[PDB]
Protein backbone atom coordinates (compact mmCIF):
# COMPACT_ATOMS: atom_id res chain seq x y z
CA UNK A 1 0.00 0.00 0.00
CA UNK A 2 1.20 3.49 -0.92
CA UNK A 3 -0.29 6.98 -0.85
CA UNK A 4 -0.59 9.53 -3.67
CA UNK A 5 0.50 13.19 -3.56
CA UNK A 6 0.13 16.07 -6.04
CA UNK A 7 3.30 16.09 -8.15
CA UNK A 8 4.51 17.20 -11.56
CA UNK A 9 5.75 14.37 -13.77
CA UNK A 10 7.49 14.34 -17.15
CA UNK A 11 6.10 11.35 -19.09
CA UNK A 12 7.61 9.84 -22.23
CA UNK A 13 5.54 8.50 -25.15
CA UNK A 14 7.21 6.24 -27.72
CA UNK A 15 6.16 6.05 -31.38
CA UNK A 16 3.36 3.60 -30.56
CA UNK A 17 1.76 5.79 -27.91
CA UNK A 18 2.72 3.94 -24.72
CA UNK A 19 4.26 5.56 -21.64
CA UNK A 20 7.67 3.93 -21.28
CA UNK A 21 9.45 6.28 -18.87
CA UNK A 22 8.87 9.11 -16.41
CA UNK A 23 10.73 11.70 -14.35
CA UNK A 24 9.54 12.86 -10.91
CA UNK A 25 10.32 16.56 -11.15
CA UNK A 26 10.48 17.18 -7.38
CA UNK A 27 12.54 14.20 -6.21
CA UNK A 28 16.03 15.69 -6.70
CA UNK A 29 17.75 18.80 -8.06
CA UNK A 30 19.04 16.54 -10.84
CA UNK A 31 15.46 15.59 -11.64
CA UNK A 32 14.58 19.27 -11.60
CA UNK A 33 17.18 20.08 -14.26
CA UNK A 34 15.92 17.10 -16.27
CA UNK A 35 12.41 18.53 -15.97
CA UNK A 36 13.53 22.03 -17.03
CA UNK A 37 15.62 20.94 -20.00
CA UNK A 38 12.72 18.64 -20.97
CA UNK A 39 15.07 15.75 -21.63
CA UNK A 40 16.19 12.57 -19.94
CA UNK A 41 19.88 13.35 -20.65
CA UNK A 42 21.92 16.10 -18.97
CA UNK A 43 25.29 17.27 -20.27
CA UNK A 44 28.21 18.13 -18.00
CA UNK A 45 27.98 21.47 -16.24
CA UNK A 46 26.47 23.63 -13.51
CA UNK A 47 22.74 24.47 -13.51
CA UNK A 48 20.61 26.86 -11.48
CA UNK A 49 17.62 24.95 -10.14
CA UNK A 50 15.36 26.96 -7.82
CA UNK B 1 -4.08 47.46 11.87
CA UNK B 2 -1.68 46.41 9.07
CA UNK B 3 1.71 47.59 7.84
CA UNK B 4 2.83 47.49 4.22
CA UNK B 5 6.20 47.82 2.53
CA UNK B 6 7.32 49.30 -0.81
CA UNK B 7 6.00 46.35 -2.87
CA UNK B 8 2.62 46.91 -1.10
CA UNK B 9 2.60 43.46 0.59
CA UNK B 10 1.66 43.19 4.27
CA UNK B 11 4.70 42.79 6.51
CA UNK B 12 3.43 43.79 9.98
CA UNK B 13 0.23 43.11 11.90
CA UNK B 14 -1.26 43.99 15.28
CA UNK B 15 -2.47 40.90 17.10
CA UNK B 16 -6.23 41.28 17.73
CA UNK B 17 -5.95 39.53 21.13
CA UNK B 18 -2.72 40.70 22.78
CA UNK B 19 -2.46 43.99 20.81
CA UNK B 20 1.23 43.42 20.03
CA UNK B 21 2.92 44.25 16.74
CA UNK B 22 4.35 41.31 14.76
CA UNK B 23 6.64 41.16 11.73
CA UNK B 24 6.00 38.75 8.86
CA UNK B 25 8.82 37.20 6.87
CA UNK B 26 8.81 34.84 3.86
CA UNK B 27 10.29 31.42 4.52
CA UNK B 28 11.72 30.73 1.01
CA UNK B 29 15.18 32.24 0.49
CA UNK B 30 18.53 31.35 -1.05
CA UNK B 31 19.99 30.17 -4.35
CA UNK B 32 20.85 26.58 -5.30
CA UNK B 33 22.99 25.07 -8.09
CA UNK B 34 23.73 21.50 -9.20
CA UNK B 35 27.01 20.20 -10.69
CA UNK B 36 26.90 17.12 -12.92
CA UNK B 37 29.61 15.31 -14.90
CA UNK B 38 27.00 14.29 -17.46
CA UNK B 39 24.16 11.80 -17.08
CA UNK B 40 25.92 9.61 -19.64
CA UNK B 41 28.90 9.25 -17.28
CA UNK B 42 27.25 9.06 -13.84
CA UNK B 43 24.27 9.92 -11.66
CA UNK B 44 26.39 11.37 -8.86
CA UNK B 45 25.97 15.14 -8.42
CA UNK B 46 27.17 17.96 -6.18
CA UNK B 47 24.98 20.78 -4.83
CA UNK B 48 26.04 24.38 -4.13
CA UNK B 49 24.01 26.53 -1.69
CA UNK B 50 24.92 30.11 -2.45
CA UNK C 1 59.84 74.63 -37.36
CA UNK C 2 61.93 71.98 -35.59
CA UNK C 3 61.53 71.02 -31.90
CA UNK C 4 64.62 71.38 -29.72
CA UNK C 5 63.55 69.69 -26.46
CA UNK C 6 60.98 67.00 -25.59
CA UNK C 7 58.46 66.06 -22.91
CA UNK C 8 57.66 62.60 -21.50
CA UNK C 9 53.96 62.38 -20.67
CA UNK C 10 51.90 59.71 -18.89
CA UNK C 11 48.12 59.67 -19.45
CA UNK C 12 45.32 57.33 -18.27
CA UNK C 13 42.53 55.52 -20.12
CA UNK C 14 39.57 53.78 -18.40
CA UNK C 15 37.61 50.86 -19.96
CA UNK C 16 34.69 48.72 -18.68
CA UNK C 17 35.18 45.02 -19.19
CA UNK C 18 32.34 43.22 -17.42
CA UNK C 19 29.00 43.68 -15.70
CA UNK C 20 27.03 42.03 -12.92
CA UNK C 21 25.72 38.50 -13.50
CA UNK C 22 22.11 37.97 -12.47
CA UNK C 23 19.61 35.13 -12.21
CA UNK C 24 15.84 35.14 -11.66
CA UNK C 25 13.50 32.65 -10.02
CA UNK C 26 10.40 33.28 -12.14
CA UNK C 27 7.87 31.66 -9.80
CA UNK C 28 9.34 33.39 -6.76
CA UNK C 29 8.84 36.76 -8.45
CA UNK C 30 5.40 36.16 -9.94
CA UNK C 31 3.64 34.09 -7.30
CA UNK C 32 5.62 34.18 -4.08
CA UNK C 33 4.48 31.26 -1.93
CA UNK C 34 0.95 30.94 -3.34
CA UNK C 35 0.27 27.38 -4.54
CA UNK C 36 -2.78 28.41 -6.58
CA UNK C 37 -0.82 31.01 -8.51
CA UNK C 38 1.82 28.40 -9.28
CA UNK C 39 -0.79 26.00 -10.63
CA UNK C 40 -2.09 28.84 -12.80
CA UNK C 41 1.42 29.80 -13.94
CA UNK C 42 2.22 26.25 -15.08
CA UNK C 43 0.68 27.35 -18.41
CA UNK C 44 3.57 29.82 -19.07
CA UNK C 45 6.65 27.70 -18.26
CA UNK C 46 8.23 28.08 -21.69
CA UNK C 47 8.61 31.84 -21.23
CA UNK C 48 10.47 31.49 -17.90
CA UNK C 49 12.80 28.90 -19.43
C1 LIG D 1 64.89 70.56 -21.74
O1 LIG D 1 63.76 70.51 -20.85
C2 LIG D 1 64.05 70.23 -19.47
C3 LIG D 1 62.74 70.26 -18.74
O2 LIG D 1 61.71 69.65 -19.51
C4 LIG D 1 65.07 71.23 -18.92
O3 LIG D 1 65.44 70.85 -17.60
C5 LIG D 1 65.08 71.88 -16.64
O4 LIG D 1 66.01 72.98 -16.67
C6 LIG D 1 65.68 74.02 -15.74
C7 LIG D 1 66.71 75.12 -15.94
O5 LIG D 1 67.25 75.09 -17.25
C8 LIG D 1 65.69 73.47 -14.32
O6 LIG D 1 65.32 74.50 -13.41
C9 LIG D 1 64.70 72.31 -14.23
O7 LIG D 1 64.76 71.74 -12.92
C10 LIG D 1 65.07 71.25 -15.26
N1 LIG D 1 64.15 70.13 -15.19
C11 LIG D 1 64.56 68.87 -15.02
C12 LIG D 1 63.49 67.82 -14.98
O8 LIG D 1 65.75 68.58 -14.92
C13 LIG D 1 66.30 71.28 -19.81
O9 LIG D 1 67.18 72.29 -19.34
C14 LIG D 1 65.90 71.58 -21.25
N2 LIG D 1 67.08 71.61 -22.10
C15 LIG D 1 67.28 72.54 -23.04
C16 LIG D 1 68.54 72.41 -23.83
O10 LIG D 1 66.47 73.43 -23.24
C1 LIG E 1 5.70 -0.55 -31.69
O1 LIG E 1 4.85 -1.22 -32.63
C2 LIG E 1 5.56 -2.05 -33.56
C3 LIG E 1 4.54 -2.62 -34.52
O2 LIG E 1 3.56 -3.38 -33.83
C4 LIG E 1 6.32 -3.13 -32.79
O3 LIG E 1 7.06 -3.94 -33.71
C5 LIG E 1 7.27 -2.48 -31.79
O4 LIG E 1 7.91 -3.48 -31.02
C6 LIG E 1 6.47 -1.58 -30.87
N1 LIG E 1 7.34 -0.94 -29.89
C7 LIG E 1 8.29 -0.05 -30.19
C8 LIG E 1 9.07 0.48 -29.03
O5 LIG E 1 8.51 0.32 -31.34
C1 LIG F 1 -8.97 38.76 24.63
O1 LIG F 1 -8.45 37.50 25.05
C2 LIG F 1 -7.06 37.53 25.41
C3 LIG F 1 -6.69 36.12 25.78
O2 LIG F 1 -7.85 35.37 26.15
C4 LIG F 1 -6.85 38.51 26.56
O3 LIG F 1 -5.46 38.58 26.84
C5 LIG F 1 -7.36 39.89 26.16
O4 LIG F 1 -7.25 40.78 27.26
C6 LIG F 1 -8.82 39.78 25.75
N1 LIG F 1 -9.35 41.09 25.37
C7 LIG F 1 -8.88 41.85 24.38
C8 LIG F 1 -9.58 43.15 24.16
O5 LIG F 1 -7.94 41.50 23.68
Amino acid sequence: VGYLQPRTFLLKYNENGTITDAVDCALDPLSETKCTLKSFTVEKGIYQTS
Amino acid sequence: QFGRDIADTTDAVRDPQTLEILDITPCSFGGVSVITPGTNTSNQVAVLYQ
Amino acid sequence: AIPTNFTISVTTEILPVSMTKTSVDCTMYICGDSTECSNLLLQYGSFCT
